């Protein structure tokens, strides 16, 4: 029940002929899966670890200068020479300075001048890479079970956490009383590692684009370097001054920690202090329901009286959760639960905590259900003393449809074609849509790479105007669709 | 500097919020607005140049927006 | 940040070399060149949009240049 | 003899009816003035102090957070509040976090969350301001005496140093043997302080625009605060991260010294360690030559031999210098210096060190002269032992005219509308040009302020093309001229 | 008489009002000057010296690679690192090799590889520059004097040597018995040593163009190095090999001595071992004959027999030289010499050794004369024993005019506009011709710089064709003239 | 190599013979002739191309000569 209380919750209903459903698990989100006569598990992706990283490159964000020396050459006589120019750890620069009888030359022209200074780094911005093989994922599966303190407990109690790695395609969890749950997760198709860099800087880390990190305009070492002294591109972190063509000097150009923090705008943050922990991204899994059981299956109905120990509370997703305690005999029995209309003729509600059971007499099982829109009615227990509770739900079916469409669109914006197999059950139309989305997304991503959201909005407005002012209806409609999609992506991007 | 090349449109974003998403969302617009407030003269010149160069009102508005946005940017 | 407002068109420049004059002279051009190299997809789309929106060749070239220079800039 | 060896030397010839000439002295430049009956003088603006600076802001470039406190209320329950929200030395922000039974609230919504942390500065910038009446300009006047060590000398006692302030703007300098020179300057119309800030970093200083300093996006203190603890834009130096909707916290953004160095491009660097010293800018002065006489005009021709002790050398202006020594009688005597053709029938060049004289026999004297572009001969002495020195000049009058025109254009580009005072002697054309330049420069600066050189080049190209294809011939010419001027300015800006 | 038998001999006849004649002295050429009532003199520029050279640049023409090391990195993770890459004394390159489980890396692909080697110079050529004021020209002036061994005497025993330097514009030579000869040379406008480099490789030297020297693609050091180890572009003298995308290697290219000999094809050799004295070029001189009385005019005449001891010998320029022996009395007397017709009625010769005298009566005297074309007779002595020696010129006045025109054209080709100063008095026609030649040569040298003679001939043919097949008669004539001049220059160049 | 870019058109020639003037006067033409002898195929193709890009026998001859002279000398 760990999903009860999460705003990014998703409900996955139904399995395929093989009794499997493929789901996508995002960090900060969890998926509630239910199927006819199945234990209704909650899935959340809680950890992503990277092991055995290789330092791709090192950068200098803070350097100092020492041993500043200079040499000069009389005009027309070539350039000056310093011995420091042989050592690559000295930053040298050639300029020209006025020369004449006053300053010691026999000629009156621009003479050569060279300034050098030892370049020593003070602070680093090491960046690492990992192969997908060392890409362990931690997932926690929680059966609902209506346990007393399991309604929103994220500590992991009552749930089993499985580790998903590329080594094993199959992950097995034995849920006590519920059977076994099999996960076929694709850790290699989630975050596209080996084109991303794990960037560490002063006890902070970020997950960054590999090319963008290799293009950073800072002094850097190969990453296989050991001496740490042959910094290349040191000129990006130094300044040479020749104000009036009389003298040349060198300064070290100050720390770049704030500049790098500004440059890391749009990149997600990660923990590299201990173990390279990531808490962003998704994971596509195929969930097998074959060996899942209902814990209360083969129990009798509870014929005793029930009491409400925690009043009905409505969740962010149109469901309600109530806690009831059983005061009757036959303690291991299954709770009679129904959501009916005000006339008590139809069963209007849908139960998420399917097959609620009283495991122990004095144990407050809490149940979740999805009431209909309006004046649904909740019945707990059997006729002699059954609880007789009324509920109203605010929204409407049309509003729910609009919210669902927006949620699907946002999933298609966060994820690419990977959004197409979020709750897929085989399906040929799903495959066709995924392929079409793959092609269209490749084109769109190639056309919109490296662009901010304001630029995307500008381009969307331009394209929509072009479509609106198009003489051909087909081209006009296509351009309007492209512009609307671009406007939506610009509005939703950079989150 | 590195700050002139942020990590905004790299296509790696997830449902998790990025480093300085809230801060860096409207900072460019705020900077352009402050620059236009501080330099009204270039805004008038850009408007006049857009009107002269552009044939349609759409072209004129687009050129004016592009010039106003690029002026503080190329600095 | 502060680096995005680099005291460029403030006047006040005399006949003495300014702070980081040589670097800042061409840093923006280098950045635009690198961005165009790394994002060829946007450049083609900008060329198509400039050709479509602008009638005369001068308008098309101006629009394409402005779009290419403002694309990495909006950051 | 001090302007020799400086690439930025200017020549001012002639005075007005009043025996004065307007000149503009720049820090990195030297001015040599010549009049019909006056000694040649060299002028250099060497120093520009700013006394009694006052701070107006103390921007923070590196801070830290210590005391992080948090408060969340409940969904539907309004916003939480912390005692630190009213403490100006704490940085605060409100967010929303998922709430429910698992969190201990009991309503399943987004509950407000506010986190604060104490803000402490570690490094700051002091934007000092000096009122315009505390500026002091030091101008060195050195006459073309001909001393052996006077050529290119930058620390000799041959010249006289005059201090110029807005109060004592008119000063007089006694030049031993050359009368007195009166300088009537206008320091108030130079750098134009009261619109500028003296920005001081850890060990470096800049002269920056006051509005640009006031608009900086860092946190600042009023400048009179001894205790700090009331920073204004603390939010610009911290980031509040709320990944997903579970928790909120705040971190500092890292040292901004490098970012401020990057932002300080285009501002001339200054010195502020041992006083506020500005080796940049210009000063307009009116030079009174009326009490200025040539030394030794009542002397006889030497009538003896000379020996060249320093070979003739050409400066990078078209003038030549030479050091000769006298072995003859009547040592305090005029030196017979001429630049003629091979046959000694025409005077081809002129003397810049006018009235060369020998004061002490065993004291070499170095003369400067401007020879013609072709081949010329320097004749020093008279028939017995007279030395004739051949010299060739590699330029031409057309090239010299082009260089003079380009130098004037560059002076206009730097000293906008003050270049019209550089060597003026009154006049109506000069005044009309100065007024027209003032009007056009005001209009131009209104339309080009804050624009980089690349943008100026773009605008110039656009304006030039518009003028090139324009119906009106007068409008076409005017627009083409404006575009050409803009293109030249963009080519010459940011030096 | 030093000038007889050189084949590059110019006869300068006459002087101007002032008794000065302009001449240009070439190292391979020689000038004989004749004027009314003045001795015939021979001038030969025999030596040009450069003193106090400054080394501009040193190039490496042979090198050896040692200490070859290599490092490789695994594919897709960074670049390899070598400590030796820290030192600029090593030549380093980065390449890509194939990597896989066979090479010891975890993954397959292109891995980075770096090869290093120490670059040591074995043989180098040094480029030295000289200031024009440091040049010394050695001119030998030899009066004819008809001495026994003065004909073609390269020893210079009879002639006087004068050193021409830029320090003194007037050089005086006292010829015993002939007065004093004054020369005002211009050793500044001849060879332009400010644009030239004195290059030596090993026991050889050349005078080369400074820019061509600076453009040579070889590893080089500044003239001020003092270590000879930090060579700038070592990549030009080495080659890295990666034949099959594995095992990158580096080798040295080999001695560039022969390649440099080929590169120096169009340069002129010089001497650099014994004081870098170069026997090439020319020196423009103004010769003054004011104080050059004829020798032995007080002697009366020779009354005695003359015996021919060396028969008349034709010279390459149409002058005959005869050696005679005086057998009579009155030893210091004038030799009665004349070239007359058969009847001895008309004087038709022109004595070049003016006033031939006999000094010792045992030393033979050498007499040079210019006979006319056709038949002529040399008359020696008084009637008793008078010698009547017939001679036949075997030429023509028209052919002599054609030869003179060709010689002048070839001097214009070699000397440029300086040819107008050869044997030139002060004339308006010569001045205008020299100015026009200067303008046309300024255009032509700009248009035809860096091209070979074959290219010049092709361009001349093209221009001649364009001019001749042109409708305009003025354009046709101008273009045909330009093409013919270009063809002549191409035929007459590369010597 | 330094063997290329010789010291030919430097304008410093005097009446004195240069380093290898007599030897190097005709070497370029000699090696062009040897190349044309060894590669008749390219000469025929160059002639055909020159005729195709023609409109005048002077143009044909000039283009053919330039092509035949530049082929042995590139890279
Ligand atoms: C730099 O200077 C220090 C003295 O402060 C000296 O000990 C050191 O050897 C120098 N290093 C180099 C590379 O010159
Ligand atoms: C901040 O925390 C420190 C403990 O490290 C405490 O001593 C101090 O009083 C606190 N200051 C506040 C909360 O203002
Ligand atoms: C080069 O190799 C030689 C021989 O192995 C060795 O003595 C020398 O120290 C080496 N030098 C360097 C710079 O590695």
């Amino acid at each position: 029940m760990r999903c009860i209380g999460i705003s990014n919750r998703d409900f996955v209903e139904g399995v395929s002929g093989g009794s499997w459903v493929d789901i996508v698990l995002e960090h900060g989100s969890c998926v509630t899966t239910m199927a006819k006569n199945k234990p209704t598990l909650d899935f959340e992706l809680i950890k992503t670890e990277a092991k055995h990283p290789a330092t791709l490159r090192k950068y200098c964000i803070e350097a100092k200068l020492t041993n500043t020396t200079t040499a000069s050459r009389c005009p027309t006589q070539g350039e000056p020479s310093l011995n420091e120019e042989q050592d690559k750890r000295f930053v040298c620069k050639h300029s020209m300075v006025d020369r004449g009888w006053g300053n010691g030359c026999g000629l009156f022209g621009k003479g050569g001048i060279v300034t050098c200074a030892m370049f020593t780094c003070k602070k680093n911005m090491e960046g690492k890479i990992v192969q997908p093989e060392n890409l362990e994922y931690t997932i926690v599966i929680t059966p609902h079970s209506g346990e007393e303190n399991a309604v929103g407990q994220d500590t992991g109690k009552h749930g089993k956490e499985i580790k998903v790695t590329p080594q094993s395609s199959i992950t097995e969890a034995e849920l006590t009383g519920y059977g076994t749950v099999t996960m076929e997760c694709s850790p290699r198709t989630g975050l596209d590692f080996n084109e991303m860099v794990l960037l560490q800087m002063e006890n902070k880390a970020w997950l960054v684009h590999r090319q963008w990190f290799l293009d950073l305009p800072l002094p850097w070492l190969p990453g296989a370097d050991t001496q740490g002294s042959n910094w290349i591109q040191k000129e990006t972190l130094v300044t040479f001054k020749n104000p009036h063509a009389k003298k040349q000097d060198v300064v070290v150009l100050g720390s770049q920690e704030g500049a790098m923090h500004t440059a890391l705008t749009g990149a997600t943050e990660i923990q590299m202090s201990s173990g390279n922990l990531l808490f962003t991204g998704h994971l596509k899994c195929r969930l097998r329901m074959d060996k899942l059981q209902l814990k209360g299956m083969s129990y009798s109905m509870c014929t005793g009286k029930f009491k409400v120990v925690k009043e009905i509370a409505e969740t962010q997703h149109g469901t309600i959760v109530i806690r009831v305690q059983y005061e009757g005999d036959g303690s291991p029995c299954k709770i009679p639960f129904e959501i009916m209309d005000l006339e008590k003729r139809h069963v209007l509600g849908r139960l998420i905590t399917v097959n609620p059971i009283v495991t122990e007499k004095d144990s407050p099982v809490n149940i979740e259900a999805e009431p209909p829109f309006g004046d649904s009615y909740i019945i707990i227990g059997v006729e002699p003393g059954q609880l007789k509770l009324s509920w109203f739900k605010k929204g409407s079916s049309i509003g729910q449809m609009f919210e669902t469409t927006m949620r699907g669109a946002k999933r298609m914006a966060i994820l690419g074609d990977t959004a197409w197999d979020f709750g897929s059950l085989g399906g040929v139309f799903t495959s066709i849509g995924k392929a079409l989305h793959q092609v269209f997304g490749a084109i769109y991503g190639a056309a919109f790479s490296g662009v901010s959201w304001t630029m995307k909005i500008l381009i969307g407005v331009v394209i929509t105007w072009i479509g609106m002012n198009s003489r051909s209806t087909s081209l006009s409609v296509s351009l309007v669709l492209v512009g609307v999609v671009t406007l939506y992506l610009g509005v939703m991007v950079q989150a | 500097s590195v700050a002139l090349v942020p990590h905004v449109g790299m296509g790696l974003e997830t449902r998790t919020e990025t480093w300085m998403s809230s801060e860096g969302a409207w900072k460019h617009a705020q900077r352009i607005e402050t620059w236009v407030l501080r330099h009204p003269g270039f805004t008038i010149m850009a408007a006049i140049l857009a009107y002269t160069i552009g044939t349609t009102y759409f072209q004129r508005v687009l050129i004016f927006i592009l010039l106003t946005a690029v002026a503080p940017s190329m600095t």
